[PDB]
RNA sequence: GUAACGGGGCUAAACCAUGCACCGAAGCUGCGGCAGCGACGCUUAUGCGUUGUUGGGUAGGGGAGCGUUCUGUAAGCCUGCGAAGGUGUGCUGUGAGGCAUGCUGGAGGUAUCAGAAGUGCGAAUGCUGACAUAAGUAACGAUAAAGCGGGUGAAAAGCCC
RNA sequence: CCCGGCGAGGGGAGUGAAAAAGAACCUGAAACCGUGUACGUACAAGCAGUGGGAGCACGCUUAGGCGUGUGACUGCGUACC
């Protein structure tokens, strides 16, 4: 016969509250930001994460554009030489190769440029 | 509650207000909503519903409960502090137990914060029978069949 | 030598490094059955023999050390639209270690 | 490991010197913007703070392909309202290579902050080779 | 001649700026190996250096 | 206690107070004037007050007498506030909290 | 105020035709994991591994649960060799939450399965209280203004002479 | 006992298991207001986060490429009801 909300009351704003962050303003020291701004923080991650996957994609592309093409063959062409094998396949990611191993790299270039039919 | 007024707040205008009555089950002051009540609470058992399934004590509680001997005739008059030597016929002391002996003699001697309840008479519920560890059933021949009552 | 594979994803970048990967199947627990990778070998790539392939001649695999395949991470993700909200939920997976001898 | 080479903040910066006496003009700009990003550059992961060092000189030798000599917008409001809006043709502004035409790799720039970094710091000057008010050393 | 939202908190905080206090910074004088105030030569008996208020 | 004093009430309000004291830090001590002595505020009287009862237990709780310590900490907090109400407009334009606040000077050693 | 390519800038960085290649979504695939159903492998109350498939969602329908105050089980168990409560931390669950523990704290709490609800707040120009904001801003109530010397006093423009 | 106006207020000493129980007195949360320290920050535009991320302050380990804080720069990107 005891709601006595207060029990669970404090828990939950707590919960919330959490946010080390701070973020800024009424955005910890005021309840009103969990759902308004704690919200926003799970959303905006939801996607982030999930479309990450490509942003670096985007980024090992424009590093393979910009180094392969330097020796001959565009990244449009590399890919293709490439393509062509029984396993000689292995994706981008470590394709940043021109970083660490620019000689396998390019020693990789050929074979996709003299790959090329 | 005391409502000892209807609404003097004056409803449009005032700036922030839409007030009334109030017994308003919002404002602090009193109104408890939905109230309560008395009720009766007492839901009924049906009579068959009633005697169906109790003494399953004796075949599951078997090593524990299903005890039949004697209401203890000698007691005194009116004594409980040597019931200890009735209470070790069997063993069965602070381990709760009550007795159904029949007879609202001078056995109804025990008192205590909880142990040992008479009770020994055809008023019996099953929630007793099961509150405690060995009710030692007793009586005989009382436990005849369909009157198993004690 | 340097390392290279794919089984899920083509985490094989870095040499032996002793990096997380994805679950055995039956169960995990560490010690190991000595189960060589596959001829993925960037012909291991390391020394005056980087290969464009990775094939350079029939078998070549690292044994998986199998280091400690638990733990997980925990990330809440909770969307929700004007009316409701998901908001509730949790999905994870172990990554076994995996040390990985030489190539 | 996580792939991705750092941003050792602008780690190495190649000189060079284009010439822009040339006859491209406009089409410059592209691997002239490209350039101070992250083009003939493989590792150096663009996106984050980065760049090169390139430097044009005269560049007063244009004509763009069209009649493009005579046109092109050209105006550099400013916060004055009272109508303002100074348009000046290309030919009536190519008359003193400022902040605008050579300058066509702003607009091309990642712009706001950081791509700011790279903006003007390639120099221009309109004269080619004399008395090169920059830096003589190393170049390209 | 309202207002609507306004950060009690950053804001204002800002205006305090030109808000803090100042110090001075004066002698002793000769003969007052101390005080003097400001400008003045001394309170003990405020005098330069002699009958001027109340002294010797 | 490192030799303190602090307040409570009198009234002067918060801020008020809160001004004077940055004056006063660091060095302090030996400026148990001058550097307020010489700034009227009704803030500077009260800090003064109880930075000399200060620097005054320094007899008593402690030995070092007057002349070395350094004053390391002032700070002023907001105390309880009185209120009262304002004839204005019919009576809306009224609160009036008189607000109070203290000081708590110290001196430690540098 | 360019404002009838998004900007740059374009003589092809336009269009038309032809073909290859590349970028590109939570679409599909790969890998791991969760749940429902049909099957498969078996095992066989049952259940688990493989597999096919289904898993956007307002009104709304159905189905499972967490948690709180109070009752039974409870003079049983936990506690001053520190309970409830407050605050940190670590582990844990799909989530509601769970536990272990630092510190505070100064006396109580309650596994379990069951029972009953003043049973869970962010909004209702919601009710009560506390504290902000504007802001050290406006204002200090008739424009019949006051100056000086003494006194007293911690201090006097305002009090006494 | 000491500062102070024979103020207020406090600092010692003593009472007490505790005064981090002093009469405003149990426990004392939140808003709100401060002092201290680590980092960011005075050429940069917008629901202030989220994804990436260098540096810096500490902490790592007989490196092993990490933990905590802060976050320049950058893709995105108009609160809840
Ligand atoms: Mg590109
Ligand atoms: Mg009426
Ligand atoms: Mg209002
Ligand atoms: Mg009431
Ligand atoms: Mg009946
Ligand atoms: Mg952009
Ligand atoms: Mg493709
Ligand atoms: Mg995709
Ligand atoms: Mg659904
Ligand atoms: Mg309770
Ligand atoms: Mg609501
Ligand atoms: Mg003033
Ligand atoms: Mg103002
Ligand atoms: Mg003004
Ligand atoms: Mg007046
Ligand atoms: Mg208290
Ligand atoms: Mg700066
Ligand atoms: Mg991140």
């Amino acid at each position: 016969a005891r709601v006595k909300r207060g029990v669970i009351a404090r828990a939950r704003h707590k919960k919330i509250l959490k946010q080390a962050k701070g973020y800024y303003g009424a955005r910890s020291r005021v309840y009103r930001v969990a759902f308004q701004a704690v919200i926003k923080a799970g959303q905006y991650a939801y996607r982030d994460r999930r479309q990450r996957k490509r942003q670096f994609r985007q980024l090992w592309i424009a590093r393979i554009n910009a180094a392969a093409r330097q020796n001959g063959i565009s990244y449009s062409k590399f890919i293709n030489g490439l393509k062509k094998a029984s396993v000689e396949i292995d994706r981008k990611i470590l394709a940043d190769i021109a970083v660490f191993d620019k000689v396998a790299f390019t020693a990789l270039v050929e074979k996709a440029k003299a790959a090329l039919a | 509650v005391t409502g000892s007024g209807k609404k003097p707040w004056r409803q449009k205008g005032t700036g922030r207000a839409r007030s009334g009555s109030i017994k308003s089950p919002i404002w602090r002051s009193g109104g408890v909503t939905f109230a309560a009540r008395p009720q009766d609470h007492s839901q009924k058992v049906n009579k068959k519903m009633y005697r169906g399934a109790l003494k399953s004590i004796l075949s599951e509680l078997v090593r524990q409960d299903r005890l039949i001997v004697v209401e203890k005739f000698s007691v005194e008059a009116p004594k409980t502090k040597l019931l200890a030597q009735k209470l070790k016929d069997m063993a069965l002391e602070d381990v709760l137990i009550i007795t159904g002996e029949l007879d609202e003699n001078l056995f109804l001697a025990a008192r205590n914060l909880h142990k040992v309840d008479v009770r020994d008479a055809t008023g019996i519920d099953p929630v007793s029978l099961i509150a405690f560890d060995k009710v030692v059933m007793t009586a005989d021949a009382v436990k005849q069949v369909e009157e198993m009552l004690a | 030598m340097y390392a290279v594979f794919q089984s899920g994803g083509k985490q094989h970048r870095v040499s032996e490094g002793q990096t997380v990967r994805l679950e055995k199947l039956d169960i995990a627990t560490g010690e190991t059955v000595e189960f060589a990778e596959v001829l993925m070998i960037a012909n291991g790539e390391e020394v005056k023999i980087g290969v464009p392939f990775v094939d350079g001649g029939v078998i070549k695999a690292e044994v998986v050390a199998h280091g400690r395949g638990e733990k997980v991470k925990i990330v809440k993700f909770r969307r929700r639209k004007h009316y409701r909200k998901q908001q509730g939920h949790r999905q994870w997976f172990t990554d076994v270690k995996i040390t990985g001898i030489s190539a | 490991m996580k792939t991705f080479t750092a941003k050792p903040e602008t780690v190495k910066r190649d000189w060079y010197v284009v010439d822009a006496t040339g006859k491209t003009l406009g089409r410059l700009a592209t691997e002239l913007a490209r350039r101070l990003r992250g083009k003939h550059k493989a590792e150096y992961t663009p996106h984050v703070d980065t760049g090169d060092y390139i430097i044009v000189l005269n560049a007063d030798k244009v004509a763009v392909t069209g009649n493009k000599r005579t046109d092109k917008v050209y105006y550099h409001h400013t916060g004055h309202i009272g109508g303002i809006k100074q348009a000046t043709f290309e030919e009536m502004i190519a008359r003193r290579p400022e902040r605008v035409i050579e300058i066509a790799v702003k607009g091309m720039l990642p712009k706001g902050p950081l791509g700011r970094a790279m903006f003007r710091k390639l120099k221009v000057y309109a004269g080619n080779e004399h008395n090169h008010a920059a830096q003589q050393p190393q170049v390209l | 001649a309202v207002q609507q939202n306004k950060p009690t908190r950053s804001k204002r905080g800002m205006r305090r700026s030109h808000d803090a206090l100042t110090a001075v910074t004066s002698l002793s004088v000769d003969k007052t190996s101390g005080e003097k105030h400001l400008r003045h030569h001394i309170t003990a008996d405020g005098y330069y250096r002699g009958r001027k208020v109340i002294a010797k | 206690m490192e030799t303190i004093a602090k307040h409570r009430h009198a009234r002067s309000s918060a801020q008020k107070v809160r001004l004077v004291a940055d004056l006063i830090r660091g060095k302090k001590v030996s400026q148990a004037l001058d550097i307020l002595t010489y700034t009227n505020k009704k803030a500077a009287v009260l800090v003064k007050k109880v930075l000399e009862s200060a620097i005054a237990n320094a007899e008593h709780n402690d030995g070092a007498d007057i002349d070395d310590l350094k004053v390391t900490k002032i700070f002023v907090d907001e105390g309880p506030s009185m209120k009262r109400i304002m004839p204005r407009a019919k009576g809306r334009a009224d609160r009036i909290l008189k607000r109070t606040s203290h000081i708590t000077v110290v001196v430690s050693d540098r």
